[PDB]
């Protein structure tokens, strides 16, 4: 399940949102997103 | 329309008694650092106390003298000095602030000044909470020690603990130098001497990486059949665990080699000064000598 | 000088042959071979004892203080640096030893910088057909 990584060791993060991407995940947030999303496909012979 | 003075007169506006042009006059053919070029100064940018500073950080005073302007004090008269800034490549005479002896035929450099003794000698001119601080005029082996040991307790000073760092600050404080001793006041760890460490750390693993196989296995391979007292401190020093060369490539080799060559002369250049003077002949009372100002 | 301690085997002799002649503007000439009866001569042998030493310390030195440091730069390639590091791993105490070890490769340092830097004494201005004779303005 867990992804592979070229880089053996990972690296510092800087830099405001908007000259380079970066996901950042709550995992509360994220089994909300996931709930959420979920109910409201199903909600939208 | 700006001109670039060569002649610079420092003025002093503090009422000064008989003592204090006595000791200007005794201060003649020394070396003064002054922030800014002017045809006339006032005394409080010229000297090194303007700059010090409860943190008494010395990889800062250091670093603040590196970019300062250096000249030479010439006929000392009442209330107005004239500074003389050297020219590159001339012939000079100068006369050593610091107590450290000179020798002829080496090279000098600019450091700030260093705890001595007793701290006796701060008589310069002490006059309404302002002194006059003179920068050291020192020869390369004690400069090059003093770099080298603020660079190392500074290095050791990470994955150590707090009295492991103190005994071992404690140690590298101090000097010894041509039947001389000398302390290193406030050495303390400052992020001035961070930026340092992380460079010197990037160049030795970058000469780490790039050393090839032979020239790491070249003091190995000597220790099995030779034997002095240099290899045997040598090879003490080194951790303990024929053959034909297992690659044999000139061009690949000297090509690495090269590049090691620009990685040693980078790592080189953290602890090397600026070379100011190269000496000639010296007064054998050691106070004055004569050099050639360069860089 | 390296190559002085293999010297018996025939690939050695080869490639200090190719090393020992060198190529310029029409000029091939041939430089001495620093060795001189199987030994060498007791400054060469310091100063490739202390290359040699140099880039041995840094090899087993470097590898805690640069993972020490990998917690706080903001410039980030010292993390990569560590990585690099790693790699050269993977392609192979008490204090008083560790500065003593830490004074030993910088005093090892100084003494190969007898070689590292070169004074630039002159540089050229028009020569003659004569080209023995050519004239330079002197520099420190």
């Amino acid at each position: 399940s867990l992804l592979h990584t070229f880089w053996r060791l990972p690296v510092a993060v800087f830099f405001e949102p908007h000259e380079e991407n970066v996901l950042r995940c709550p995992e509360r947030v994220l089994r909300r997103l996931l709930e959420d999303a979920a109910v409201t496909m199903r909600g939208g012979d | 329309m700006a001109a670039m003075e060569a002649n610079i007169f420092c003025t002093f506006d503090h009422k000064l008694s008989i003592a204090d042009v006595g000791k200007l006059t005794k201060l003649v053919a020394a070396v003064v650092p002054i922030p800014q070029r002017l045809h006339l100064i006032k005394h409080y940018q010229l000297g090194l106390h303007q700059f010090v500073d409860h943190t008494r950080g010395y990889v800062r005073l250091r670093g603040l003298l590196r970019n300062m302007t250096l000249t030479l004090m010439r006929r000392v008269e009442g209330n107005q000095i004239l500074l003389h800034v050297p020219t590159h490549g001339l012939l000079y005479t100068v006369l050593n602030t610091g107590p450290v002896t000179w020798e002829k035929g080496d090279a000098l450099c600019v450091l700030p000044p260093l705890f001595h003794g007793p701290l006796a000698r701060e008589n310069l001119l002490t006059l309404g909470q302002w002194e006059l601080v003179l920068p050291w005029i020192v020869p390369m082996p004690l400069a090059l020690e003093i770099n080298q040991r603020l660079l190392i307790m500074g290095l050791f000073s990470l994955d150590r603990s707090y009295e492991e760092v103190k005994a071992a600050v404690q140690q590298l404080q101090t000097i010894t130098f041509r039947d001389a001793t000398f302390t290193i006041p406030d050495p303390v760890i400052d992020q001035h001497l961070l930026i340092d460490m992380k460079t010197a750390c990037l160049s030795m693993s970058m000469v780490a990486n790039l050393a090839s196989e032979l020239t790491m296995t070249y003091v190995r391979k000597l220790a099995l059949e030779d034997s002095s007292m240099l290899l045997v401190k040598c090879q003490e020093l080194l951790m303990r665990l024929p053959a034909r060369p297992q690659h044999v490539s000139p061009d690949d080799e000297i090509a690495r080699l090269s590049a090691l060559f620009v990685m040693l002369r980078q790592l080189d250049d953290l602890i090397r000064e600026q070379v100011v003077f190269t000496v000639c002949d010296v007064s054998p009372d050691n106070k004055s000598a004569t050099c050639i100002f360069k860089g | 000088g390296l190559f002085s301690l293999d010297r018996s085997y025939e690939e050695v002799k080869a490639a200090v042959q190719q090393l020992q002649t060198i190529t310029f503007r029409d000029a091939t000439f041939t430089i001495p071979d620093p060795v001189i009866d199987q030994h060498l001569l007791i400054d060469m042998k310091t100063a490739c004892l202390s290359m040699s030493m140099v880039a041995n310390l840094a090899s087993e030195l470097t590898m805690t203080y640069v993972r020490k440091l990998a917690l706080e730069d903001s410039s980030m390639l010292l993390v990569k640096c560590q990585e690099l590091l790693m790699r050269l791993d993977r392609e192979r105490v008490s204090p008083d030893d560790e500065i003593a070890r830490l004074s030993a490769l910088f005093v090892m340092l100084r003494q190969l910088d007898d070689l590292i830097r070169e004074q630039v004494v002159f540089t050229v201005c028009d020569v003659s057909p004569d080209n023995k004779s050519a004239t330079c303005i002197f520099k420190g």
